[PDB]
């Protein structure tokens, strides 16, 4: 538990730029892919 | 593949920006020294009599 | 090569301001004006 | 139904705030563990 273990916020917050940055590679947008990545807290909202 | 990424700049920039993304990640975790293991490795018989 | 092949390319149709046909920068002013004149004079001696 | 939701618009992204809040609080306030605890159809009496 002392050393290391918290990492999850970090990689979730590399998770959705990754995925942001590749939704803007496919559209030719950086805006449009706000239309796809908007969608993600109507999921995790169940799930919770 | 120039013509390509030509019409298509925020591609481009895409695969970019995760290259620095990737490389700033590593250097969080990459060791650091003066040397990496450039001396060959010794074993030693210790005895007394 | 890579960034060569895929970035700098993208970059050069987007980012470089177009330079009109025979401009040099052999008209610009201060130090850049006197070495671009410098250069080309320098590539005619190199050249001959 | 959805014809008169874009007719609306600003309306729904207020509700869309809400569920972002009340997802932020479900997740602050929901507990956290590793790996749950399984019957294993074994177990064992500690006699000291
Ligand atoms: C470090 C990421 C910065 C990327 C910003 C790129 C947008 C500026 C305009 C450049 N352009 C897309 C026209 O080549
Ligand atoms: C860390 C990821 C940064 C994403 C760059 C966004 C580009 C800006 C568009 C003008
Ligand atoms: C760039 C080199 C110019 C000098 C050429 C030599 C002329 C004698």
């Amino acid at each position: 538990e002392r050393l290391s273990g918290n990492q999850a916020p970090s990689l979730y917050a590399i998770s959705l730029i990754v995925v942001f940055l590749c939704l803007a590679a496919l559209y030719e947008s950086w805006s449009i892919p706000f239309s796809v990545m908007l969608v993600v807290p109507l999921g995790v909202i169940g799930a919770l | 593949m120039p013509n390509f990424f030509i019409d298509r700049p925020i591609f481009a920039w895409v695969i970019a920006i995760i290259i620095m993304l990737a490389g700033g990640l590593a250097i969080l975790k990459l060791p650091v020294a003066q040397y990496p293991t450039i001396a060959p490795p010794a074993v030693t018989i210790s005895a007394s009599y | 090569v890579l960034v060569a092949l895929i970035l700098t390319p993208a970059l050069c149709a987007t980012m470089l301001k177009p330079i009109a046909k025979g401009d040099h920068g052999e008209g610009k002013k201060g130090f850049f004006g006197w070495f671009n004149r410098m250069f080309e004079k320098s590539t005619h001696h190199y050249t001959d | 139904s959805v014809g008169g939701i874009l007719r609306s618009t600003g309306r729904y992204l207020v509700l869309y705030l809400i569920i972002v809040v009340g997802m932020a609080y479900l997740f602050v306030r929901l507990p956290s563990s590793f790996l749950p605890d399984e019957d294993q159809g074994v177990f064992m009496t500690m006699v000291q």
